[PDB]
């Protein structure tokens, strides 16, 4: 019998997987043996005590991560988006738009 | 004006960061240990800073019964963990379905 | 005789970052002007559900067992070279790494902290240990001590992430409608 | 509102994308449907309120 | 520089998402 906890604390089993390399300023789908998510990923001044990997903001959202190999912190930050809206005058008048 | 669609940017990269060891993990010292013990004195043996690999103990096709709770076993190599409790026992044929 | 423990004795619950939030949470804490027993100059004493060690050199390090003889033991002894962390019958682990506190907890864990020259006031602890072995321990032999209950915290973190005030939610229905409002201060009503 | 997006609502984890890469879709549907029934019910409350 | 009374700036001066947005 096998049995899992599948906990928030430091990892110490993991797949046999590969490692890639950071890429920043780029909209990516980040693993970091596990918590996966997508954002942009760049250089977090904020503060971390010796024993702090994860950061977590008023709501959670995990804003911060530490680098699992290279022990570096960085910042997390949800990729731009938005609603589209159409500007239009009446059909019978034109047919031309523009967009919002 | 009129509200029409949403936009949203799209992924262009992947990023997977595990911690880099290679100590294979002692999963034969386990399943091919010579004797056993009863099940009123089951045996547990901690695991941890190993490379599991689950997917050579699914294609050993030598075992009658493979039933994972909460979570799939094809999915195993893709996803890591804090600690891992291996506990062996022998029973009946009759009751192994009583470990449920 | 016996001491307040005025407000002492608050550790990181967990290992995430938190930053200028109001965070309440559940976990084993010393009750806020709590009675602790005083020792000085030294018999054996039970463990329950935690228990919290302060001192103020000449203290040697702290054996944890329920027998503490016949049956698996703790033995954690300080060193001047190094600390000495062992775990056999009395082997089966082995391990080596003014004020002096220590929230010892049952795996295994520990923090500390420590201050310069019990006096008023609040300061957190950071952990150190976190071993994982499993056996029950009854009774703890070695100052003051103090003992943990179940009770819900309200955490204040500044902008540093370093905690810096906190309030007992079942001490007082002042605490109490402070914890409900989590808010730190109230208004008339 | 936001607050409450971080329910169990019965499921094994609140977290969407954790459920999904631990079980396959023939039973992720059964933890899926509860999260969208809790999340669509909290809408609907505050649009009343609104 | 915004043209307002005194009394008009006494009041005024006395008063990351998912999905959510203010127009
Ligand atoms: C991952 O590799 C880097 C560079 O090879 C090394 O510094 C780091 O210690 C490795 N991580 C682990 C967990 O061994
Ligand atoms: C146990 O022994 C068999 C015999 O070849 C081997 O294939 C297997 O890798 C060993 N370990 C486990 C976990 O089965
Ligand atoms: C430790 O001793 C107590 C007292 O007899 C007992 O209730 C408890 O079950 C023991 N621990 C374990 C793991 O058996
Ligand atoms: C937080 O750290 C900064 C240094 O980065 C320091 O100037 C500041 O005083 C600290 N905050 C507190 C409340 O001490």
């Amino acid at each position: 019998v096998l049995s899992f906890e599948l906990l928030h604390a430091p990892a110490t089993v993991c797949g046999p997987k590969k490692s890639t390399n950071l890429v920043k300023n780029k909209c990516v789908n980040f693993n970091f043996n596990g918590l996966t998510g997508t954002g942009v990923l760049t250089e977090s001044n904020k503060k971390f005590l010796p024993f702090q990997q994860f950061g977590r903001d008023i709501a959670d959202t995990t804003d911060a991560v530490r680098d699992p190999q290279t022990l570096e912190i960085l910042d997390i930050t949800p990729c731009s988006f938005g609603g589209v809206s159409v500007i239009t005058p009446g059909t019978n008048t034109s047919n031309q738009v523009a967009v919002l | 004006i009129y509200q029409t669609s949403n936009f949203r940017v799209q992924p262009t990269e992947s990023i997977v960061r595990f911690p880099n060891i290679t100590n294979l993990c002692p999963f034969g010292e386990v399943f091919n240990a010579t004797r056993f013990a009863s099940v009123y004195a089951w045996n547990r043996k901690r695991i941890s800073n190993c490379v599991a690999d689950y997917s050579v103990l699914y294609n050993s096709a030598s075992f009658s019964t493979f039933k994972c709770y909460g979570v799939s076993p094809t999915k195993l190599n893709d996803l890591c963990f804090t600690n891992v409790y291996a506990d062996s026992f022998v029973i009946r044929g009759d009751e192994v379905r009583q470990i449920a | 005789a016996y001491t307040n423990s005025f407000t002492r004795g608050v550790y990181y619950p967990d290992k995430v970052f938190r930053s200028s939030v109001l965070h309440s949470t559940q976990d084993l804490f010393l009750p806020f002007f709590s009675n602790v027993t005083w020792f000085h100059a030294n018999p054996v004493l039970p463990f329950n559900d935690g228990v919290y060690f302060a001192s103020t050199n000449i203290i040697r390090g702290w054996i944890f067992g329920t027998t503490l003889s016949k049956t698996q033991s703790l033995l954690i002894v300080n060193n001047a070279t190094n600390v000495v962390i062992k775990v056999c019958e009395f082997c089966t682990f082995e391990y080596v790494s003014n004020l002096r506190e220590f929230v010892f907890k049952n795996y295994f864990k520990i923090y500390s902290k420590h201050t310069p020259i019990l006096p008023q006031g609040f300061s957190a602890l950071e952990p150190l240990v976190d071993l994982p072995i499993g056996i029950n321990i009854t009774r703890f032999q070695t100052y003051y001590v103090g003992y943990l209950q179940p009770r819900t915290f309200l955490l204040k973190y500044n902008e540093n992430g370093t905690i810096t005030d906190a309030v007992d939610c079942a001490l007082d229905p002042l605490s109490e409608t402070k914890c409900t409002l989590k808010s730190f201060t109230v208004e008339k009503g | 509102l936001v607050k409450q997006l971080s329910s169990n609502f019965g499921a094994i984890s609140s977290v969407l994308n954790d459920i999904l890469s631990r079980l396959d879709p023939p039973e992720a549907e059964v933890q899926i449907d509860r999260l969208i029934t809790g999340r669509l019910q909290s809408l609907q409350t505050y649009v009343t309120q609104q | 520089p915004s043209k307002r009374s005194p009394i008009e700036d006494l009041l005024f001066n006395k008063v990351k998402f998912n999905g959510l947005t203010v127009l």
